C-alpha cells in the first residue's frame, strides 16, 4: 500500500525540494559576501570554501521543478528527466553530506581546545556562527535529502 | 564583523511574511470552496 | 548559558515546519477543489 | 535583539491557533 | 550617513515582489474560472 | 547630469501603477467569478 | 449614473488608500530612525517633524478598513462610521497638502540661494535627498486624497 | 547602482507582458 500512498503524494516533495534549493543559496551569498574566505585564522571554512550550495542549489531547483511540472505536465521525455534529476540530486546529497560531516569535524576540534572558553563573543565568536550556519545547513540538508531519496525510490515503480 | 548575528532574523521574518502570504491565499481558496449547496 | 541564539535556533525549526505544513495543506486543498468542482 | 524575538514568537502561536480554527472548519466542510 | 540613496530601491523591490505574487494568486484563480462548460 | 535617482524616480510611479491595476483586475475578476459562478 | 458607477466601483478606493497608509509608514520610520530631526542646520524636515507621516498612518488605515469591510460585511452601525472616517481623512489630507507645500517652499528657499551651486553632492546631499522624498509623498498623498474625496461623496448618496 | 536599477527596468517590461495576456484571457473568457 506504501506505492499507491507515494504516488499520490509526489509533487510536495517537489515543494520542499525547491524551498531547499531556493534557501540553500541565501547563505553561500552572505557567507561569500560578509567576508572573505581564504584568510581565516581558524580554517573552519571548509565546506563553503568549496562551494558545496552552489553545487547543490541548483541540481535540488531542477530536481523540484522537474518533479513539480510532471505531475503538472504529462510530457513524454519529462518523466525520466525527473528519475535523473532525482539520481544526479541524491548522489550530489550524499557527497555534500560527507563533506558537512568533515567540517564539522574540523570545526569543533578548534572551539573545543583553548580557542573560547565556554560561549561565543570572547575572541571567536565568528566560528560559533559558522558552526551555527552549518548545523542549520546539515539539518535542512537531511531533510531535503529525505525527500529525494523517497522521491527517487517512488518515481520508478516500474521495470525500467 | 559583529553584526553577523542578525541575517537569522533576517530570513525567518520573510519566511513568515511569505508563509501568511500563502495561508491568506488558500484561506481565499477554501472560502471560494465552500461556496457549495 | 548565553541566551538567544538557542532559542533562535528552535524559533526557526518551527518557521521551516509550519511553511512547509502550510505548503502541503495548500496543496490539499487544491486538489480537494479540483476534484470536487469537476462533477 | 533580545526583545526582537519576542516580537515575531507570538506570531507562530497566533498562526498555529489560526491554523487550528482553519482545519477544524474545513473538517466541518 | 550618506548612503540615504538606497531606501527606494528597497521598497519597490518588495512592491513588485508583491505584485508578481498577486499576479501568481489571480492567475491560479483565473485558470479555475476558465474550465466551465 | 545627475542621474541614477532621477531615472529611479518614474521607476516608483511605474510600481505604483502597476500595483494599483493588478489590485483592479483581481477585485474585477472575484466580482465576476461570483456573478458567474451563482447560477 | 455617476452614484451608481461609484457604488459599485467602492473597495478599490479602499486598497489604494490601505496602501497609502501602509507606505507611509516605512518612509515616517526610516526617516525617523536614520538620523535626528530636530538637529538640522537648515531645519529641512518640516513635516516629519510635524507627525505627518505618523498623523494620517493609522487614519487612512481605518478608513480603508472600514471601506473594504463596508462591501464585504453590511453592518448596522458600520456605515455611518466609514462616512465620518472619510470625511476626517479628507480633512487630514487638506492639511497634510499644505504642510507638505510649505515644506517644498523651505526646502526651495534654502537649496536656491547661495547653499549649493548646481545639483547635489557638494555640501547638502540630504536637502535634495529630503526635497525628492517630500515630492513623491505629496504626490502619493494626492493620489490617496482623490480616492478619499471621491468615497467621502459616493458614501452618502442620500439624506443623512 | 545603476546597473542594479536596469536589472529591475526589464522586470516590469514582462510584468506588463504577462498582464497583458491576462487580460485577453479574460477577455476571451
Ligand atoms: C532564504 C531567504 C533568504 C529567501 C527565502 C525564499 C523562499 C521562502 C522562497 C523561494 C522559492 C519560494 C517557493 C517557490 C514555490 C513554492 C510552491 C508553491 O506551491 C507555494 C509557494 C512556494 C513554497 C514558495 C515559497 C517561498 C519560497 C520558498
Ligand atoms: C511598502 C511595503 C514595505 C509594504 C506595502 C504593504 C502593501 C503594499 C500591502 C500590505 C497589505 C496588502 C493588501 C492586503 C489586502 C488586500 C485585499 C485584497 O483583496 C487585494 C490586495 C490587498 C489590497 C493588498 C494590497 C497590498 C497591500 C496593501
Amino acid at each position: 500500500t506504501w506505492l499507491t500512498v507515494l504516488k499520490k503524494e509526489q509533487e510536495f516533495l517537489g515543494v520542499t525540494q525547491i524551498l531547499t534549493a531556493m534557501i540553500c543559496l541565501c547563505f553561500g551569498t552572505v557567507v561569500c559576501s560578509v567576508l572573505d574566505i581564504s584568510h581565516i585564522e581558524g580554517d573552519i571554512f571548509s565546506s563553503f570554501k568549496a562551494g558545496y550550495p552552489f553545487w547543490g542549489a541548483i541540481f535540488f531547483s531542477i530536481s523540484g521543478m522537474l518533479s513539480i511540472i510532471s505531475e503538472r505536465r504529462n510530457a513524454t521525455y519529462l518523466v525520466r528527466g525527473s528519475l535523473g534529476a532525482n539520481t544526479a540530486s541524491s548522489i550530489a546529497g550524499g557527497t555534500g553530506i560527507t563533506i558537512l560531516i568533515i567540517n564539522l569535524k574540523k570545526s569543533l576540534a578548534y572551539i573545543h581546545i583553548h580557542s573560547c572558553q565556554k560561549f561565543f563573543e570572547t575572541k571567536c565568536f565568528m566560528a560559533s556562527f559558522s558552526t551555527e550556519i552549518v548545523v542549520m545547513m546539515l539539518f535542512l540538508t537531511i531533510l531535503g535529502l529525505g525527500s529525494a531519496v523517497s522521491l527517487t525510490i517512488c518515481g520508478a515503480g516500474e521495470e525500467l | 564583523k559583529y553584526w553577523l548575528q542578525f541575517f537569522i532574523p533576517l530570513l525567518v521574518v520573510i519566511l513568515f511574511a511569505v508563509d501568511t502570504g500563502l495561508f491568506i491565499s488558500t484561506q481565499q481558496q477554501v472560502t471560494f470552496l465552500l461556496k457549495i449547496k | 548559558p548565553q541566551l538567544c541564539y538557542i532559542l533562535d535556533a528552535i524559533l526557526f525549526l518551527y518557521g521551516i515546519v509550519l511553511t512547509l505544513l502550510y505548503c502541503r495543506l495548500k496543496i490539499q486543498v487544491r486538489k480537494a477543489a479540483i476534484t470536487s468542482y469537476e462533477k
